[PDB]
């Protein structure tokens, strides 16, 4: 109407801030918020742990559902807002996961790693079965990350066991074609449709002859 | 003096009708009088007057120096780098290329001689409605080849220049950024290297337009 034009495309322009969807997330179990527990530590419920444990697990798989273009890889890069490494940690350091302060109904989860280009109606449902496969097998998730991982050596990291998002569309293809509980959540009619047109989108991406490379290599070969 | 019948020899020989009494200001640009081939005589005994407000940035004589004329490889056109001195006859210690011949005196009192090799590097832009640009005539990187670096027929003939001007270069090449090169500079006396120094950017500036 104004003669401009809104996209939700998660990485539009190389060089700057790409578009993220960072998801809220708390559990509700029985009217009380399940995230809560005034006599543990910090004030976070082993069900929390639980949670952030099993969405961590298949974070890998997810990022098919949640980052769904070939452009949302090109937003997952460092140097910006958006997480790249697979942690969870405080509000004081942003990692793919981060729990805030407040407490009480407020206790949240935020899951920082999907972009506004993806299905919401299969991110949530991604985002819950992961979570409450954690919560019932009780999949205990790694140490919170509370130093920037963006500074740490890329040995260091090694060391920590601290793993990466998928770098490709191919790449969280082919980790979300494995994880058979996000199969069986989204059933096998979504799963093979994510599937046949993310590798239609990959298969033509990959056979172009992008500008970068004759900028790069028509002048001097 | 004979080097002075050497000169009026090249002059008939080569045809030379006009001669540029070169020199340099405080800040190393190139200044001249050109005078016709008549007054080439007078040049070389008493000296041309002119105004040293320009060497600045006002009564002046130009002393040519027999051993720097050379045919401009461009009728023909000669040159003579100049010293300056006063009316009187005194050398005027503003001058330059007088600052360096005292200092290069001083060393050899205690038998000292400094030789320098200058690597000039220099660029070479486009033009635009005849006024110069900063845009890279060329897109080349270190140590580049032609058609990468197309500014080869141009240092060929710097060289070439210079070389028929007792001239002698160890080496050229394209250097780092785009459009620019270098030409590195035969070891020589401080004098004769800075007379060769402004030489070079006279040739390269005229050649290049
Ligand atoms: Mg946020």
């Amino acid at each position: 109407q104004h003669g401009l034009h809104a996209t939700f495309m998660p990485k539009p322009i190389f060089g700057v801030n790409g578009s993220g969807m960072h998801t809220n997330t708390s559990l509700f179990k029985d009217g009380k918020n399940a995230f809560y527990d005034p006599d543990a530590p910090d004030q976070i419920s082993d069900t929390l742990r639980y949670f952030v444990g099993g969405v961590l697990k298949h974070i890998r798989a997810i990022t098919a559902i949640t980052n769904p273009l070939v452009n949302s890889y090109k937003r997952l890069v460092p140097g910006y807002e958006a997480p790249v490494y697979i942690t969870w940690s405080g509000p004081n350091r942003s990692s793919l996961i981060r729990v805030p302060a407040p407490r009480g109904n407020s206790t949240r989860i935020e899951i920082r790693s999907p972009d506004p280009s993806c299905n919401p109606y299969l991110a949530f449902a991604a985002i819950l079965a992961a979570g409450l496969d954690g919560v019932k097998n009780k999949i205990e998730p790694p140490e919170r990350v509370e130093k920037n991982i963006y500074k740490l050596t890329e040995e260091e990291r090694e060391k920590l066991g601290i793993g990466m998002l998928p770098g490709t569309l191919k790449e969280a293809i082919e980790c979300f074609k494995e994880d058979e509980l996000l199969v069986s959540a989204l059933g096998e009619h979504v799963s093979q449709s994510i599937i046949n047109v993310a590798m239609a989108d990959w298969d033509s991406y990959r056979t172009q002859v992008h500008q970068w490379e004759l900028d790069r290599y028509l002048q001097t070969y | 003096g004979s080097k002075e019948d050497e000169i009026f020899r090249i002059v008939e020989e080569k045809n030379v009708r006009f001669v540029r009494l070169q020199f340099v200001d405080v800040q190393g640009i190139p200044k001249n009088v050109a005078i016709p081939v008549g007054q080439l005589e007078k040049a070389l005994g008493p000296g041309i007057h002119f105004d040293g407000s320009s060497i600045e940035g006002s009564d002046m004589v130009l002393r040519p120096d027999p051993d720097t004329f050379r045919v401009l490889p461009w009728t023909a056109e000669a040159r003579l780098i100049c010293d300056i001195e006063l009316p009187d006859g005194k050398p005027f210690m503003g001058c330059p290329r007088q600052v360096l011949k005292k200092n290069m005196e001083e060393a050899a009192k205690l038998g000292y001689v400094m030789n320098t090799g200058p690597e000039m590097e220099f660029f070479l832009f486009k033009r635009q409605d005849g006024m110069p640009t900063n845009i890279p005539q060329d897109r080349g990187g270190y140590f580049d080849l032609a058609p990468i670096d197309l500014a080869e027929e141009i240092k060929r003939e710097i060289v070439l220049v210079l070389e028929e001007m007792g001239f002698e270069v160890e080496a050229a090449h394209h250097e780092v950024a785009f459009g620019q090169h270098e030409i590195d500079f035969k070891y020589d006396n401080a004098l004769a290297t800075a007379d060769n120094v402004i030489t070079l950017k006279y040739v390269a500036k005229t050649l290049a337009l």
